[PDB]
RNA sequence: AAGCUCCUUCGACGAGUCGAGUAGUUUGGGAAUGCUGCUCAAAAUGGGAGGUAAAUUUCUUCUAAAGCUAAAUACCGGCCA
RNA sequence: UUGACCUCGGAUCAGGUAGGAGGACCCGCUGAACUUAAGCAUAUCAAUAAGCGGAGGAAAAGAAACCAACAGGGAUUGCCCUAGUAACGGCGAGUGAAGCGGCAACAGCUCAAAUUUGAAAGCUGGCUUCGGCCCGCGUUGUAAUUUGGAGAGGAUGCUUU
């Protein structure tokens, strides 16, 4: 199967390390800019779409415009505090609603907001 | 509301009123020169809605260019062509966005807007400083205007697979040959 | 009122345009020199 | 499949994009008016006048090119022609 | 002969062609246009209330700053700009309508007639956008309106609508739906027999 | 900036925030 | 003989028949480059030469574009 | 047929006694303008400062 | 290459760059975070010890024994 | 190759799908259509082959499957176009209710009136419908004569070779109540 | 100046553009995979794409023809190490 | 007789800007043949090389007219597998994706369509004693408000700089 040039069009990751080296640099010089916050935020929980992987759960994009006021999160406040939102989501389902309100809630137990200035 | 009658006017485009205009219109055109300064956008809600603005800054060039084939088919588009003649002629303004005005029979008709980027109403303004940055030389040239965009395929789908994020870049990714330190 | 005086100065210098152009030819100015004129443009003084 | 309970959503404006708007088909309808019609659109009415339906619809299908398109402008056009004869 | 500048034939032709053009009824509504006493009674009235200038406007302020330093009536003015008044006459606030005859491009006025008359606001066509526009404090009006006039001036407001809407309305509804053009002259009508005596006599 | 992203950002200013482990 | 001088790049290479430079096209405002001669590119590409000023730009953007004098100097 | 039609007034014949918009009408069309208002204060601000 | 051989023979210094970097790496200032701050240590570690969470993701490897920034 | 075959009747390009499907006895009204050919197709892949009598008659949907057309170059056969076929059906068309009443149907479609000006004269073809499983298998032979040895007909496949299930008959011309339901189909 | 709440009031969303026919080119991709040229040329409970034998074209999912935007990505050239 | 507007011009007018180089990587246009296989022809090389145009430190793409058919997911980009699978091919030579899933990084926004109409509230100049003075652009529309998982207007009560 090299009918066409691979020679010219081959690539080498002789960098593994030195990207994995570069990358973690990033994650704290995230963490020395946002030191006291996680270098992430919080992302809802979704089942998989699929019948073959609608067994199982991850990590969503951001939290939806009503579990975020179910959970008593203003929206435009959300974001700041270091919640991701995302506005195409539907829950369509009470299990979703519940599932992702009370995730919230564990955040606003564990959270620690300052005053701000 | 006179730019939504104006919108449905142009919309009926046959229609007598309309018709009547665009010859008189043609011949007018056909009479001046192939690239020449418009004092005003001659479809203003077009012009409005495409982003046009009666700043200091903004202005309009009329572009005459052939129509037909060279029975092999351009890539591009008429369209394209006129904006990177009037991006030509007017070497030291940001193109921003062309259209349609006029069709005739051996020629096509565009009025192409364009921004000075070294006025200071447009260096102060946002939603233009943008175009002000100096990644935006010439995106005629490089197709990225709209009807770039439409020519270059950037729409997302299954419909689209080749041609978005670039044709070229797809196919040097799908055609490299990656291999790992531990194989 | 009607602007038939601007219409025939329009005319005339169009006709001008049109004639030196063809003449540029001198093919057309052989034509022109050997064509005879007809006599529907002379009719009008009895017939 | 799976039992979950089901939710009722909101209204979603993205989906009121079909147009009930009064003021859009005032604009509509007189702009219709000033500007007049196209040559085949008053090849259609001749043909509705004579009451040659048929082939006024075959003839929009033409000109169109979808049985869909040519059924709306029959219907925009009989509606023209129904109004004109009220007006007169 | 003589040689013309480009702009300048150009120009004349366009005259031409306007004159000898079929223009359709949406524009030769446009071309009928009112008369000098008209036209001076409806500018009595509209240079009564002409808007204040910039240098007017600033010492206006200037001398409220001043005074507060060391309670008023709503205006009334007249109306300008397209969008302005086009909204207002859907909301059917303005109470006489004044458009220019010489807008371009025309479309930006040629539905207003008869958006004026479906609305039943009393309207008129004057020639000169320049004339309308130096009403205003511009270069250019392409369309003005009277919405509210002042108690002093309501009844010389009902009488210019009457006198508008009689000695032009009525000649307008006589010839607003009938096309334009067609004012062939000498030169135009025998080229006409010429080409007619040169297609349908013997071939084509 | 624009006026309303200012009054956005006036209203709405990233906070100071952190996690309890 | 059909090549004289070139102004441009010095080489006894201008048509004396076309007026074009067969090495630069000095008539042309670009200077005459093919990607099928890399020997050629490298001949006449940045480097070769004399580098008046790209050579001086360097040491001006390490120290950041800055322009005055030191404080306290006479 | 008749290359030339006059325009019949299927629409326009019909006269609406009622406006397009039944939106509410403003505050600020009723009270006094805001806008001098604040440019009236900007300018007392400038005289007190000289 | 012949730019480069060229800055080889000619008799011009060479502009040495300084190691700058557009991020700095480390959290400083007046503040408890910056006080507290361990250089030689990492984000986790430093958290740790902090009692703060880090990453509100799911663990994408194996922690250290002791690390509780990573939930 | 249908559409060759049947001189009475004229083609139609693309069928809205988000029309209704009795929009389709309005436009065999503007064509003075009586019987109507429906070709829908499914994902791009499954025909379904509707037959109706335009404006109050019974409709067939099939689904066609096993396509071969004529410009496929095992066939060897050909025939007039135009030419009117000699229809054969098996015995299974006068027995069960269902296959009658699509035998009905298919001999207004595929039978080229007597004396239709559009139509050739002489006739060469026959087209068959047999019915093997539950589907109807449809076959277009020319009638090659070979004198006898001291003339008699043998056939030569020309055309299309397509098989029908039948899924519903509807008493209705693309509606009303369903008169036969398969109950066996399985559907790709 | 701003956020939220409620409602006997409103709510405007891009046209020689979609689409149809056709020629060339391209794609794993005639429901044309995309693109361009020529001819014709739209709509407003609209339009686009899918699902579906389920009895009719039901259901699902989005708003095109205006625009901006860091990061993870590439790198035989530039300043270096 | 004069004065406005529109359009088009002059100026070594006042102030600016483009050209060329570089092109490793990037965005477009244009565009082969050697080679391989097959009665032949398409195909393959390759949407490559060569040629032309245009940027940057990255470019480009990008916040669904998307993917799905599930209990759904949710801008873009890249890695891993999906997979040499689907699909198109004398179902030759062969060509050849993508959804899901694990990961890296994540960030959302600006207009046009609405009349500020109780007040063009907007902006370029050039004269400055640097405080504000005029020339103008602009109503054929420059500010503020709004951009359809929205919004506006009123009322209302808290909370915001
Ligand atoms: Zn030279």
């Amino acid at each position: 199967h090299f009918r066409k040039h691979w020679q010219r069009r081959v690539r080498c990751h002789f960098d593994q390390p030195g990207k994995k080296v570069t990358r973690r640099l990033a994650r704290r010089a995230k963490a020395a800019a946002l030191a006291p916050r996680p270098v992430d935020k919080l992302r809802p929980i979704v089942r998989c779409p699929t019948v073959k992987y609608n067994r199982r759960t991850r990590l969503g994009r951001g939290f939806t415009l009503e579990e975020l006021k179910a959970a008593g999160i203003p929206r435009l406040l959300a974001p700041t505090i270091g919640i991701a939102v995302d506005h195409r989501r539907k829950n369509l389902s009470e299990e979703s609603l519940a599932a992702n309100v009370q995730r919230l809630k564990d955040y606003k137990a564990r959270l620690i907001l300052f005053p701000r200035k | 509301g006179a730019l939504k009658y104006l919108e449905e006017l142009s919309k009926k485009k046959q229609s007598d009123v309309v018709r009547f205009l665009l010859r008189v219109r043609c011949w007018e055109y056909r009479q001046l020169n192939v690239i020449h300064r418009a004092s005003r956008p001659s479809r203003p809600d077009k012009a409005r809605r495409l982003g046009y603005k009666a700043k200091q800054g903004y202005v309009i060039y009329r572009v005459r260019v052939r129509r037909g084939g060279r029975q092999l088919k351009y890539q591009r588009s008429l369209r394209a062509t006129a904006e990177e003649r009037v991006g030509r002629r007017c070497s030291n303004l940001r193109v921003l966005n062309s259209y349609w005005v006029n069709q005739d029979s051996t020629y096509k008709y565009y009025e192409v807007i364009l921004v000075d980027p070294n006025h200071k109403a447009i260096r102060r303004d946002p939603r233009i400083n943008w175009i002000c940055n100096p990644v935006h030389k010439h995106r005629e040239c490089r197709g990225l205007t709209s009807t770039g965009k439409k020519s270059r395929g950037l729409n997302k789908g299954h419909r689209f697979n080749k041609t978005r994020a670039g044709r070229r870049k797809t196919w040097k990714r799908h055609n490299t040959l990656s291999l790992w330190r531990y194989r | 009122e009607d602007g038939d005086q601007l219409e025939r100065e329009l005319d005339a210098m169009y006709e001008h345009y049109k004639e030196r152009k063809a003449s540029q030819d001198a093919k057309y100015r052989a034509k022109r020199a050997r064509q005879e004129v007809d006599d529907e443009e002379w009719e009008g003084l009895s017939a | 499949g799976h039992k979950t309970t089901r939710r009722v959503l909101k209204e979603r404006p993205s989906r009121r994009k079909g147009a009930q708007s009064k003021r859009t088909q005032f604009v509509r309808s007189l702009i219709r008016e000033v500007a007049g019609l196209a040559p085949y659109e008053r090849r259609v009415i001749e043909l509705l006048r004579n009451g040659k339906d048929k082939r006024a619809r075959k003839f929009s299908k033409k000109k169109l090119g979808t049985f869909g398109r040519a059924k709306r402008k029959c219907e925009e056009l009989q509606r023209i022609i129904a109004e004109s004869r009220r007006a007169h | 002969m003589v040689k013309w500048p480009e702009y300048i034939r150009l120009q004349r032709q366009k005259k031409i062609l306007r004159m000898r053009l079929k223009v359709p009824p949406a524009i030769a509504q446009f071309q009928y246009t009112l008369d000098k006493n008209l036209a001076a009674q409806a500018f009595k009235l509209l240079n009564k209330y002409r808007p204040e200038t910039k240098q007017e406007k600033k010492e206006r302020l200037l001398r409220e700053a001043t005074a507060i330093k060391e309670v008023s009536k709503k205006p009334y003015t007249v109306k300008y700009g397209l969008n302005h008044v086009v909204g207002l006459i859907e909301n059917k606030k303005a109470s006489l309508v004044l458009i220019a005859n010489d807008v371009d491009p025309i479309e930006l006025v040629v539905f207003l007639p008869a958006l004026c008359r479906k609305m039943g606001i009393p309207y008129a066509i004057i020639k000169g956008k320049a004339r309308l526009g130096t009403l205003v404090h511009k270069k250019t009006a392409a369309v003005v309106a009277i919405t509210e006039v002042r108690s002093e001036d309501k009844n010389e407001l009902a009488k210019l609508i009457s006198a508008v809407k009689e000695g032009y309305l009525e000649k307008v509804e006589d010839t607003r739906k009938r096309w334009g053009g067609g004012i062939m002259g000498f030169k135009a009508q025998k080229r006409e027999e010429k080409r007619k005596k040169s297609l349908e006599t013997a071939i084509k | 900036v624009l006026e309303k992203t200012k009054k956005r950002l006036t209203h709405f200013p990233q906070r100071k925030y952190a996690v309890k482990a | 003989k059909t090549h004289g001088l070139c102004r441009r790049c010095g080489r006894r290479s201008l048509h004396n028949q076309k007026k074009v430079c067969a090495s630069c096209g000095y008539p042309a405002a670009k200077t005459r480059k093919y990607n099928w001669s890399e020997k050629a590119k490298r001949r006449k590409v940045t480097g070769t030469g004399r580098m008046r000023y790209l050579s001086t730009v360097p040491r001006r953007f390490k120290n950041g574009f800055r322009t005055g004098v030191p404080k306290g100097a006479r | 047929e008749d290359p030339y039609p006059d325009t019949v007034e299927w629409f326009t014949s019909v006269e609406e006694k009622m406006p397009l918009s039944a939106a509410p009408e403003p505050k600020r069309r009723f009270i006094p303008s805001k806008n001098e208002a604040k440019q009236i204060m900007k300018l007392v601000r400038a005289i007190r400062e000289g | 290459r012949e730019l480069q051989k060229r800055k080889r023979r000619s008799s011009r210094p060479t502009i040495r760059m300084p190691n700058r970097r557009k991020k700095a790496l480390n959290p400083a200032g007046n503040n408890i975070i910056a006080k507290s701050w361990n250089k030689k240590e990492t984000l986790s570690q430093n958290y740790t010890r902090f009692g703060l969470v880090a990453k509100l993701g799911k663990a994408t490897g194996g922690t250290a024994p002791g690390n509780k920034a990573l939930l | 190759d249908l559409a060759s075959m049947l001189p009475h009747g004229r083609k139609d390009a693309k069928f809205d799908t988000k029309s209704r499907l009795y929009e389709l006895c309005e436009l065999a009204e503007l064509y003075n259509c009586n019987n109507v050919l429906f070709f829908e197709a499914r994902k791009g892949k499954d025909l379904y082959m509707w037959f109706s009598k335009v404006p109050n008659g019974p409709t067939v949907k099939f689904y066609a499957q096993n396509l071969h057309t004529m410009e496929e170059l095992h066939f060897q056969g050909n025939c007039l176009k135009g030419s009117r076929p000699i229809l054969s059906f098996d015995a299974a068309f006068e027995q069960e209710p269902y296959l009658k009443v699509i035998k009905e149907l298919f001999l207004h479609t595929f039978g080229v009136p007597q004396g239709h000006k559009k139509s050739k004269p002489f006739i060469d073809h026959v087209l068959s419908f047999s019915v093997a499983d539950g589907k109807i298998w449809v076959r277009n032979y020319e009638i090659r004569e070979v004198e006898k040895v001291k003339t008699d007909i043998n056939l030569i496949e020309i055309g299309p070779r397509f098989v029908l299930t039948p899924i519903i008959i509807q008493e209705g011309s693309f509606g009303g109540p369903i008169l036969y339901e398969n109950k066996r189909f399985i559907s790709p």
